[PDB]
DNA sequence: GGTTGGTGTGGTTGG
């Protein structure tokens, strides 16, 4: 029953923008 | 957080913190789930061992917060609790199993740029996502350090989870279905942990195919913090995701 | 100061 718009976040997501760190939690799922 | 680093701004617009009436103490993190629920660690509102049994009235709930301390004019939103749910199940005398609590709000929540709610998993993003060696983001304001050895901004660290053969052999308490540990291996050269003060923060991963973040776990407990050979433990939010939709629709 | 630190052509926000 998940909201309609929640885990994109404003100021990220609906910027295409990346956070510092966000890119280490992507390496983790390829070579983990 | 230990060995993490500040937040950036709108970094985790989900992120909640349980605030004590009287005094004025940070007790526990949370996550806003929509614009009227809020959840959080149960052993954040009832821990008997500790004399803790809160209601409504004792804590009120602080949205889109950065500092620590300061009441961030024109940023943050406080509202005040209308109920609140402790899982019937949940065994605080033992081990802190299914270490989970709702809040419904008095008024609904407005969204801004720092007040946006996280997804909640479901079976093929948790089967996908939830896997050993794959890391998880965990954020709070709890203390920077181990408390026989606090920040000034919101605390972020990346966390991979572990295999529950490395994840039961590493502590003497009980394991359940309802956890899962987190965090680097003693070889490992990276470190970090959840600390005190972090229960009820979110543990999120985001999803690869749509780009949307999903809080898998709660901050639960540890055996100190950050110490080789130990690993923080989350409540795991899907094996509860149908105790959580039962509350909602009920109430 | 303030429901709030430290130092402002604010800042994640007025004045
Ligand atoms: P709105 O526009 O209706 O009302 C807002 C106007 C009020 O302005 C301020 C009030 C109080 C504090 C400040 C302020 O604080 C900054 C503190 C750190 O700077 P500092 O300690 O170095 O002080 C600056 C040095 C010059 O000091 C003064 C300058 C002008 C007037 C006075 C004064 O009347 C008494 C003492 C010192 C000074 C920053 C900006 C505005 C206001
Ligand atoms: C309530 C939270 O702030 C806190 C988070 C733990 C963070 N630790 C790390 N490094 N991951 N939880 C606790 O303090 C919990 C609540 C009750 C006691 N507790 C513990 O962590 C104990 N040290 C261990 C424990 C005792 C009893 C039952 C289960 C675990
Ligand atoms: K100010
Ligand atoms: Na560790």
């Amino acid at each position: 029953s998940g909201e309609a718009d929640c885990g994109l976040r404003p100021l990220f997501e609906k910027k295409s923008l990346e956070d510092k760190t966000e890119r280490e939690l992507l390496e983790s799922y390829i070579d983990g | 957080i230990v060995e993490g680093s500040d937040a950036e701004i709108g970094m985790s617009p989900w992120q909640v913190m349980l605030f004590r009436k009287s005094p004025q103490e940070l007790l526990c993190g949370a996550s806003l789930i929509s614009d009227r629920w809020v959840l959080t660690a149960a052993h954040c509102l009832l821990y008997p061992p500790w004399d803790k049994n809160f209601t409504e009235n004792d804590l009120l709930v602080r949205i889109g917060k950065h500092s620590r301390t300061r009441y961030e004019r024109n940023i943050e939103k406080i509202s005040m609790l209308e109920k609140i749910y402790i899982h019937p199940r949940y065994n605080w005398r033992e081990n802190l199993d299914r270490d989970i609590a709702l809040m419904k709000l008095k008024k609904p929540v407005a969204f801004s740029d720092y007040i946006h709610p996280v997804c909640l998993p479901d079976r093929e993003t948790a089967a996908s996502l939830l896997q050993a060696g794959y890391k998880g983001r965990v954020t709070g304001w709890g203390n920077l350090k181990e408390t026989w050895t606090q920040p000034s901004v919101l605390q972020v660290v990346n966390l991979p989870i572990v295999e529950r053969p490395v994840c039961k052999d590493s502590t003497r308490i009980r394991i359940t279905d309802n956890m899962f540990c987190a965090g680097y291996k003693p070889d490992e050269g990276k470190r970090g942990d959840a600390c005190e003060g972090d229960s009820g923060g979110p543990f999120v991963m985001k999803s690869p195919f749509n780009n949307r973040w999903y809080q898998m776990g709660i901050v639960s407990w540890g055996e100190g913090c950050d110490r080789d050979g130990k690993y923080g433990f989350y409540t795991h939010v899907f094996r509860l995701k149908k105790w959580i939709q039962k509350v909602i629709d009920q109430f």
